[PDB]
């Protein structure tokens, strides 16, 4: 009685764009095309499909299955499955928190780019502003200039002095205080998600239909309007030519791995979420294939989007455009590209569509992710919670924006690639390595067989079944691996972080972690028996 | 103005190293990129790399990495490039090379610092008076020369009565043989200024750090 | 990396002539080439930069040329002191290559070579040496031959030329034919004599000079 069955998602089509929205955000955008003309140019979809094939999709697949199949939260399906790994779905939660505070900073970026986008003279054009420098030196000015390491363009004042407000922080250790302006921006991004996320699932699925679709219009628009720019053949031979040499490198291997991975980001919960509600004889191979099938295609388009626009900078400038495609980061979307499109006619337009489709890619994103946590708390605190929807969703999004407080500051950016790289990576990698070695080991991959055959109708074939047992979590493995054996020294805007700062990273990326060794150690603490008696009904679910 | 000043030549035994400065000045010195350019005896102009005097942003060659190692000092405006496994192709003239960052062109050079790698011990060079005969007909004018011979390196300057007059002077390149040098100088000046005033040659090997001066008698 | 390939090693000219030096580079360059200009003896001149422009201090005569991969430097007015050796460097991708060098002649009319034999000195007769030299100044072109002779004998072993560069002045090459010898072949031989063979006349030059204290 009472609530009983779960509720059920309302079209095919808003679940389908909904995880498409997940898996597309800027990353999509310029993180592939950056790694992707980086290592090897062109032959680098070849490992890439292959770490794909191997390692996304059937971690992709059999999440989405998982969750569509048991209809759980990201606690309550451990408590079916495995309780001894329980903890896993407390991580994600803590995971996703360390995520939230950084990741809509940079939409909030984009927002006040975007707002500060509508004046008919954009900002980042002149220099005689109240930011700018005297290094500043910037175009429709004196041909012939020579330029100065000292020297500063007017965009990367604009970034620098004004929206990040950067150059007031020393780095990690003074960054304080708190630029109102980017906690207003959060603050309605907070806002929009909170009328997006708050009814739940109607809502989210429902603003999916502009979040998703929305950035493809931006993209095409960049998109021919970057191809018929002078001279951007340069960026697409810089992006697309083979360089196969740099393929028996064992570490590009690894990039692509890692890409594929944290670019359809399997295990996370969400997708667990997203396919909770759904029809129990509806398909998913299909779902997930496609899925994913569009998140790659995504970021190949991408790739000639960015680099059609850094062709013709590099044109415009003196190219090898891997000079001007030097730095990855905030600075290849915010300065170059912005500097980029400045030059271009109806500015206003391309600026407006290019900011908001920043925030346009990290909302639906964003979206899924408090989805999740949203579900698994819910599902694990059932009647004691449900009370209202709005108060949970409330608290989780105040959290974030007080999470977020520490990224509001000076040299929050900083802080932001702290977080980016140390805190996310190795955990994440680590939960889905511990969870695809639940579902494929504890649980058994035939009796997961057996499930399948019970949704779709038929038994997935043996490719899945080995894949599950032996090649994903090897695929996980080896990044997790690759990334422990060689941690990264990190510099931002001509500044080193300090040796100290991978201690601290691992702080973060183990605060996190500690659950699930203490909730093992909690579950095997609490029930007296003896180990190997304790452990074996801790091991297999529930009978009944 | 702008002013490049590099160190001397350099005579330096195979696999040994070797420290080159370059004195920069006339300019903002951490407003341009330092570079180095090496070039070979009969050969073309080979970027080694570039530096930041900022905070020493070297940016080397992949020809040259592990090879050359350039470093920098803004107390003294001063960068230095240090090359280690010394061969005989290492045996050419270095220039440290202002450049801005973009575009990167190379708008001051310094003059070059003569390097050879060899075992081959330092030789002073034998001055000798290379005069004309007394039994010559003097017309308007009379073509004297210095012969300098057996040295090592090719590091040396034979230079005419303090730099004047050289307006008719013919310097002959320096050809090496059995590991020593040897080369031969001339100057052509009129005949009423001879032999009444004096004209000397002077020959300075700087390796050996020797000057001998010699003048000229008929 | 990229190839800078200057085909011509060498080109000749003329005062006053219009000059042309070639470039080509491996892949598009867009206008990203620099000409530098090294004089014998100093350090490369920086004169063009981004194919057309042309640097500060650098007279009205040079100009720079070129859109896409091949690049040509111009010289209208030809000076005696242009004479130098031309290089061409691409500023666009990392590392920055140079061309081959051209190494630009001055053609000019014939002129005589001045020949010049010297007795050796007292103070190499006193090391225990003597050295007959035989300098070719002032003479136009570079091909010419020198024949020794002791004693009327054309002498081969210990002969030595030495071609030094073009002029920047009247352009004319100059060289040394150095007949090196011990003291006591000195002693014994008196009248030396070295002789010119070159395009200007078809007599050589013959010069000669006696041992007995001149
Ligand atoms: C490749 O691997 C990934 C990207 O795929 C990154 O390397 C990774 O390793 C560390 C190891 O702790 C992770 O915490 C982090 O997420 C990331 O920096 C680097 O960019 C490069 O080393
Ligand atoms: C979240 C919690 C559990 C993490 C705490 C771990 C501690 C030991 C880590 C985290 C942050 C680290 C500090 C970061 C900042 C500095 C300032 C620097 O001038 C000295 C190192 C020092 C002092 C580090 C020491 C080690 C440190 C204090
Ligand atoms: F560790 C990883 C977490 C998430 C991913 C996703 C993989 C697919 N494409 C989008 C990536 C970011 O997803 C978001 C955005 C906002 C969020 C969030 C997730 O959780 C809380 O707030 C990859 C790796
Ligand atoms: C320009 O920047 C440099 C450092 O990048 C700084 O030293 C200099 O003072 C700046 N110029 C002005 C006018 O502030
Ligand atoms: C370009 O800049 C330099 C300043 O370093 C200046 O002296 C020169 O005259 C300018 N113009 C040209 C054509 O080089
Ligand atoms: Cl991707
Ligand atoms: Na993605």
């Amino acid at each position: 009685g009472s609530q009983g069955e779960r509720e059920t998602w309302g079209k095919k089509v808003d679940f389908l764009l909904s995880v498409i929205g997940y898996a597309v955000d800027l990353g999509n955008v310029w993180r592939f095309p950056y790694i992707c003309a980086q290592n090897g140019g062109g032959a680098f979809l070849l490992p890439y499909t292959i770490m794909a094939i191997f390692g996304g999709i059937p971690l992709f697949y059999m999440e989405l299955a998982l969750g569509q199949y048991h209809r759980n939260g990201c606690i309550s399906i451990w408590r079916k499955i495995c309780p001894i790994f329980k903890g896993i779905g407390y991580a994600i939660c803590i995971i996703a928190f360390y995520i939230a505070s950084y990741y809509n900073t940079i939409m909030a970026w984009a927002l006040y780019y975007l707002i500060s986008s509508f004046t008919d003279q954009l900002p980042w054009t002149s220099c005689k502003n109240s930011w700018n420098t005297g290094n500043c030196t910037n175009y429709f000015s004196e041909d012939n200039i020579t330029w100065t390491l000292h020297s500063t363009s007017p965009a990367e004042e604009f970034y620098t002095r004004h929206v990040l407000q950067i150059h007031r922080s020393k780095g990690l250790q003074d960054l304080g205080g708190i630029s109102w302006q980017l906690a207003l921006c959060i603050m309605l991004i907070f806002t929009v998600i909170y009328f997006s996320i708050w009814k739940g699932v109607k809502t989210s699925g429902k603003v999916v239909w502009v979040t998703a679709t929305f950035p493809y219009i931006a993209l095409s628009v960049l998109l021919v309007r970057g191809a018929t720019l002078p001279g951007a053949w340069r960026g697409v031979l810089f992006y697309l030519k083979p360089n196969w040499q740099k393929l028996l490198e064992t570490g590009v291997w690894i990039d692509a791995a890692a890409q594929i991975f944290f670019s359809l980001g399997p295990g996370f919960g969400v997708l667990l979420a997203f396919a909770s509600y759904n029809k129990f004889n509806n398909n998913c191979y299909q779902d997930a294939l496609v899925t994913s099938v569009v998140n790659c295609m995504t970021s190949f388009v991408s790739g000639f989007v960015i680099f059609t626009v850094l062709g013709y900078m590099a044109e415009m400038r003196n190219e090898d455009v891997s000079e001007v495609a030097k730095d990855a980061g905030p600075s290849l979307l915010f300065i170059t590209y912005a500097e980029a499109i400045a030059n271009m006619p109806a500015s206003t337009f391309f600026a407006i569509i290019f900011f908001l489709m920043l925030i346009t890619l990290g909302l639906d994103s964003t979206f899924a992710g408090l989805e999740g946590v949203i579900t698994a708390v819910l599902d694990e605190f059932p009647h004691v919670w449900a009370k209202r929807r709005e108060r949970f969703v409330l608290a989780v999004v105040i959290t974030c924006f007080f999470g977020s407080l520490v990224t509001l500051t000076f040299g929050g950016a900083y802080v932001v690639k702290l977080l980016e790289e140390y805190a996310t990576g190795p955990a994440v990698l680590t939960v889905a390595l511990i969870e695809a070695v639940a579902v494929s080991w504890f649980y058994g991959i035939t009796q997961f067989c057996r499930d399948v055959k019970e949704m779709l109708g038929f038994s997935p074939g043996w490719f899945w079944r080995i894949c599950w047992v032996a090649i994903s979590p090897l695929f996980l493995l080896f990044i997790i691996a690759s990334f422990l054996m060689s941690p990264p020294q990190l510099r931002l805007f001509q500044y080193n972080y300090p040796y100290w700062s991978i201690i601290l990273g691992y702080a973060i990326g183990t605060s996190s972690f500690i659950c699930i060794p203490t909730y093992i150690a909690y579950r095997l603490i609490i029930t007296p028996g003896t180990f190997k008696e304790r452990i074996i009904k801790s091991i297999t679910p529930e009978t009944p | 103005e702008v002013q490049l000043q590099q160190s001397g030549p350099e005579l330096v035994k195979p696999g040994a190293s070797v420290k080159i400065s370059c004195k920069a000045s006339g300019y903002t010195f951490t407003d341009y990129y330092m570079n180095w350019v090496k070039q070979s005896h009969g050969k073309s102009l080979e970027w080694i790399g570039n530096i930041n005097p900022n905070n020493g942003g070297t940016s080397y060659n992949q020809k040259f990495k592990g090879k050359a190692t350039l470093t920098v000092d803004k107390s003294s405006t001063t960068a230095y490039m240090e090359l280690r496994s010394l061969t005989s192709e290492d045996s050419a003239v270095y220039y440290c090379t202002r450049s801005p960052v973009r575009p990167y062109y190379f708008d001051y050079w310094g003059q070059g610092t003569t390097l050879t790698v060899s075992s081959a011990k330092t030789t002073p060079p034998s001055v000798y008076p290379l005069a004309p005969g007394c039994g010559d007909t003097t017309g308007s004018s009379v073509t004297l020369g210095c012969l300098v011979k057996g040295y090592f390196p090719e590091s040396v300057t034979v230079t005419w009565n303090s730099g004047s007059l050289s307006s008719s002077v013919h310097t002959f390149p320096a050809l090496l043989q059995s590991g020593l040098y040897t080369m031969s100088s001339s100057v052509t000046v009129p005949s009423s200024t001879w032999p009444s005033q004096t004209v000397t040659c002077s020959v300075a090997h700087p390796a050996s750090s020797t000057t001998v001066d010699k003048k000229l008698e008929p | 990396d990229i190839v800078m390939t200057q085909s011509h090693k060498f080109m000749s000219t003329s005062v006053g002539d219009r000059v042309s030096i070639t470039c080509k580079a491996s892949q598009d360059v867009s206008t990203a080439v620099a000409w530098y200009q090294q004089k014998p003896g100093q350090s490369p001149k920086l004169l063009i930069y981004s194919a057309s422009y042309r640097y500060t201090g650098v007279p009205d005569r040079f100009t720079g040329s070129g859109s896409g991969t091949d690049f040509t430097f111009t010289i209208s007015s030809v000076q005696a002191e242009d004479l130098a050796v031309y290089y061409c460097q691409q500023h666009y991708s990392i590392p920055r290559t140079f061309g081959g060098g051209t190494k630009l002649e001055i053609k000019r009319a014939d002129a005589a070579p001045t020949v010049s034999i010297f007795p050796p000195s007292s103070e190499q007769l006193t090391s225990g040496g003597a050295s007959v030299v035989c300098f070719l100044n002032n003479f136009y072109p570079k091909d010419i031959n020198v024949k020794w002779k002791i004693d009327g004998s054309e002498r081969q072993n210990g002969v030595l030329n030495s071609w030094t560069d073009q002029d920047s002045k009247d352009s004319t090459y100059s060289m040394s034919s150095t007949l090196t010898l011990t003291k006591d072949e000195y002693e014994r031989h008196n009248s030396y004599t070295c002789e010119a063979t070159h395009k200007t006349s078809t007599s050589p030059i013959v010069k000669s000079f006696n041992r007995n204290e001149c």
